[PDB]
């Protein structure tokens, strides 16, 4: 079984800035990584495949980073809407795999 | 005496999704020196017993090779389920013979991933016992129409691995041969000294 | 854009047993990979069980015997039969469809257990 640790918990930076959102395995899962996007009240949304390719209809802002036992989703500037719930997934048996616990990004 | 050191001793290997038998006949085969490597990972049998096959003859073997993800030699096993054992080579489940394994990153792995070796990961109904699927057919998951090319709900049907360097040693790839055995009452070109 | 549709949501008690569906309106169930995934208010995503193209199915540790992944392919649709509950197995479950660059998650669907 792998298990994933997600940093930070919350995340709090301004529209406009460039934000890194990082994802730590417990096993070495090569490439074999998702990143989805969750709106409050909404279901999820896959950014990212495979550690680093971006799914269609993201816009590219979005990208995907590292590998192995690291990873880290970054997006180049926070649109106001980009203010979401983010969770990693392993992929390692598709499209089975656990989740991490999720990431916040909030102000005031 | 017999090709199987050299199916083992190869350079080259397939995919699985198109998974290359060898037909084995006019034979002496010496199948002490094969459970002696000291590369098998794996060697299962299932029937027979290592030490007894220079006791048995037979009309044919099969020697079935092939690249695998190094967790999905699991699947490789009479009557087993999964993507591999589903849509690209299933061992019925009363298969007679052996599975032999060993990691190959040596050979298959490749820097930034080995995109060469592939698997199906599209099939409308699972695979018949050594069944066999070469084809390219556009996969239409979409109610619709798809028509020749891929795009919205519908796909190129195998899956490239790309096997990495490092990257665990489950995921790293694995050569496979599998030794399957059959008897109609006729010419034994098979058998130990 | 595809939309996969749950039903089936509402409410049970402790002892019993519930059953839910979904439909898909461009895509054919029996053909794709399709999955059940819930979500507990103040609680991370539990992925539960797997159909694959072919039939085959599997589940996760946490509740293998419990809940049992199903379809029917002349209805073009899917089915949790979700037995033997108790007051945590109340969640939003989501059914969703995956493909290898894609991954079509329908709106969710209530599930409550209590008194």
């Amino acid at each position: 079984e792998i298990v994933l640790t997600q940093s930070p918990a919350t995340l709090s930076l301004f529209p406009g800035e460039r934000a890194t959102l990082s994802c730590r395995a417990s096993q070495n899962i090569g490439h074999f990584l998702t990143w989805y996007q969750q709106k409050p009240g909404q279901a999820p949304r896959l950014l990212i495949y495979d550690a680093s390719n971006r799914a269609t209809g993201v816009p590219a802002r979005f990208s995907g980073s590292g590998s192995e036992t690291e990873f880290t989703l970054t997006i180049s500037s926070l649109g106001p809407e980009d203010f979401a719930v983010y969770y990693c997934q392993e992929r390692s048996d598709w499209p089975r795999g656990t989740f991490g616990q999720g990431t916040k990004v909030e102000i005031k | 005496l017999c090709p199987f050191g050299e199916v083992f001793n190869a350079t080259r290997f397939a995919s699985v999704y198109a998974w290359n038998r060898k037909r084995i006949s006019n034979c002496v085969a010496d199948y002490s020196v094969l459970y002696n490597s000291a590369s098998f990972s794996t060697f299962k049998c299932y029937g027979v017993s290592p030490t007894k096959l220079n006791d048995l003859c037979f009309t044919n073997v099969y020697a079935d090779s092939f690249v695998i993800r190094g967790d999905e030699v699991r699947q490789i096993a009479p009557g087993q389920t999964g993507k591999i054992a589903d849509y690209n080579y299933k061992l019925p489940d009363d298969f007679t013979g052996c599975v032999i394994a060993w990691n190959s990153n040596n050979l298959d792995s490749k820097v930034g991933g080995n995109y060469n070796y592939l698997y199906r990961l599209f099939r409308k109904s699972n695979l018949k016992p050594f069944e066999r699927d070469i084809s390219t057919e556009i996969y239409q998951a979409g109610s619709t129409p798809c028509n020749g090319v891929e795009g919205f709900n519908c796909y190129f049907p195998l899956q490239s691995y790309g096997f990495q360097p490092t990257n665990g040693v489950g995921y790293q790839p694995y050569r496979v041969v599998v030794l399957s055995f059959e008897l109609l009452h006729a010419p034994a070109t098979v058998c130990g000294p | 854009e595809v939309q996969v549709v749950e039903s089936g949501g509402g409410l049970i008690q402790p002892g019993g047993s519930l059953r839910l569906s979904c439909t898909a309106s461009e895509l054919i169930i029996s053909r794709n990979y399709m999955s059940w995934v819930r979500q507990a208010p103040g609680k991370g995503l539990e992925w539960l069980s797997v159909i694959y193209p072919g039939g085959s199915s599997f589940y996760t540790d946490s509740l293998k015997g419990r809940f049992t992944i199903s379809r029917d392919n002349s209805k073009n649709t899917l089915y949790l039969q979700m037995n033997r509950l108790g007051v945590e197995d109340t969640a939003i479950y989501y059914c969703v469809r995956d493909a290898p660059s894609e991954s079509d998650w329908g709106q969710g669907t209530l599930v409550t257990v209590s008194s």
